[PDB]
């Protein structure tokens, strides 16, 4: 039984998953205060 | 108030926001364009343990960077009563702001 | 599909082979944890208002 699409890759830096790489690409998330854009606003 | 790269038609005046504000100015003495942005807030966010076990307090600026925020006293309205945290001897910088 | 069932007393029908089927289910657990400053909003950095 193949668990490597699932399983995390170290490849990655951000370490998640194939499909879970796949699935936060669909989603179209925006940057919004995790960042705090506060020197960029100092876009909707 | 700082320089703005949006050019205005010679008709236009004023630029304006989603929320029908004012964000672009023509300046009236010299005709040069300027664009208007608020000036810096945040939430504050007070971080302590028991006041049974003990009475030291950290307290974390949400939003924002740590810049500004040990040098933010800029007489504020509430700023006697965390006059030592503006000053800033311990900073630390988080996600969720200056800590 | 129109599917008629072959119903007898004496007969039954049992199956040979399967499927292993992986079928994706998607639910939500969190949303954005906003937080609004009510005096910033209603008040556009006005005293006055405040
Ligand atoms: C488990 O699946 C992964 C991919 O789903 C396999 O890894 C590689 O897959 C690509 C195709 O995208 C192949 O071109 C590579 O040759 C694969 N790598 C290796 C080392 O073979 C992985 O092989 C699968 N595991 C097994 C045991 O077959
Ligand atoms: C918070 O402030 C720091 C320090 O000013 C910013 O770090 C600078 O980022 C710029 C590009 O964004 C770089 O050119 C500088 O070299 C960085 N300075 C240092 C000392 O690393 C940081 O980007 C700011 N963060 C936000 C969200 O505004
Ligand atoms: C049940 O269905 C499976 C479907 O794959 C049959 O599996 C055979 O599997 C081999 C490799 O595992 C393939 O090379 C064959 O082509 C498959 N057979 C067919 C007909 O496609 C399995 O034989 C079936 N079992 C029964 C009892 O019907
Ligand atoms: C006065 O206003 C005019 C345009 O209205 C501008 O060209 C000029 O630089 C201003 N200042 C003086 C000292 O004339």
């Amino acid at each position: 039984f193949n668990f490597s699409q699932i399983l995390p890759d170290p490849s990655k830096p951000s370490k998640r998953s194939f499909i879970e790489d796949l699935l936060f690409n669909k989603v179209t998330l925006a940057d919004a205060g995790f960042i705090k854009q506060y020197g960029d606003c100092l876009d909707l | 108030l700082t320089e703005s790269n949006k050019k205005f038609l010679p008709f236009q005046q004023f630029g304006r926001d989603i929320a029908d504000t004012t964000d672009a100015v023509r300046d009236p003495q010299t005709l040069e364009i300027l664009d208007i942005t608020p000036c810096s807030f945040g939430g504050v966010s007070v971080i302590t343990p028991g006041t049974n076990t003990s009475n030291q307090v950290a307290v974390l600026y949400q939003g924002v960077n740590c810049t500004e925020v040990p040098v933010a006293i800029h007489a504020d309205q509430l700023t006697p009563t965390w006059r030592v945290y503006s000053t800033g001897s311990n900073v630390f910088q988080t996600r969720a702001g200056c800590l | 599909a129109e599917n008629s069932v072959a119903y007898s007393n004496n007969s039954i029908a049992i199956p040979t082979n399967f499927t292993i089927s992986v079928t994706t289910e998607i639910l939500p657990v969190s949303m954005t944890k906003t937080s609004v400053d009510c005096t910033m909003y209603i008040c556009g950095d006005s005293t006055e208002c405040s």
